[PDB]
């Protein structure tokens, strides 16, 4: 059964960095490991808008084709646009792509894996873990 | 029996991303 | 239909009178 | 067969001012029409942050009810990352979300329907329509 999205921070460190934490994580891992599509797009525009897009490309789909992408769906939406408003009443946003993903792991019950608590940690609902 | 793809060791094992890559992220 | 929706319910007037894109 | 894909700009003023001239718009392009799940994500962040919640809310149910709601989905991603990057190369803003639309959109040759044509414009490769 999926029970983690990794968080865009997280990918992108994994692929810079390539960490043992993370490896053995993802061993232990496999088959219940995702991302939203939001951050499939962050990755691509990284990746198209460096100076080896081609070679960039190709790491991220490998690291893509190893786990799921799901989706931004219906209820993904729904649940994103109440966060957002309970973050707005409260006065502390998130920025808006982590905001996507938190709402997109919310309305699946999955885990949100990042190295950012502290802006993580405020968003309603949530579960969280720190793969570092 | 669990269907799993190519294995996670392959991968990061191979050679990486350029060092530009994603320096920055870019979030508004 | 859609003419029971414009003619329905209104939002209030508030309502995304911004739209708040970051 | 969908042709037209809204923005949340038409669909913000469609709801706060139901005009007359896309309830003809409407009427005449039904099943023609969707929106994506980017946009349903900002409309209800607006009804819930707004006033009247429940309410809004409603307005907001019986508006999506009628219409297709696209999953913003891998193919979506992509061609939302590909455009980020050609903007890039050319210096040219535009915000997160419209960027998703208009990728959502070119990801299935859908035209966009968009009371804001100047944000739009410079995206290549968009075909806009406005209906205002
Ligand atoms: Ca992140
Ligand atoms: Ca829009």
């Amino acid at each position: 059964m999926l029970k983690f999205m990794l968080d865009t921070n997280t990918c992108i460190f994994t692929i810079k960095n390539k960490p043992e934490h993370i490896r053995e994580r993802f061993n232990l891992n496999t088959s219940r490991m995702c991302i939203s599509s939001i951050t499939l797009m962050e990755l691509i525009y990284g990746a198209e808008k460096s100076l080896a897009p081609e070679r960039n490309l190709a790491v991220v789909e490998g690291f893509i084709s190893r786990l799921e992408v799901l989706d931004y769906d219906t209820q993904a939406a729904i649940h994103t646009g109440q966060i957002r408003a309970e973050l707005a009443r409260k006065g502390t946003p998130v920025g808006p792509y982590d905001q996507m993903i938190a709402g997109h792991a919310g309305s699946r019950g999955l885990v949100v894996v990042t190295n950012n608590l502290r802006e993580f940690e405020r968003i309603p609902g949530i579960r969280i873990e720190d793969w570092c | 029996i669990t269907p799993v793809g190519e294995s996670w060791d392959s991968w990061f094992d191979g050679e990486g991303a350029s060092t530009d890559f994603m320096s920055t992220r870019e979030q508004p | 239909s859609w003419d029971s929706w414009f003619d329905g319910e209104g939002a209030s007037t508030d309502f995304m009178s911004t739209r708040e894109q970051p």
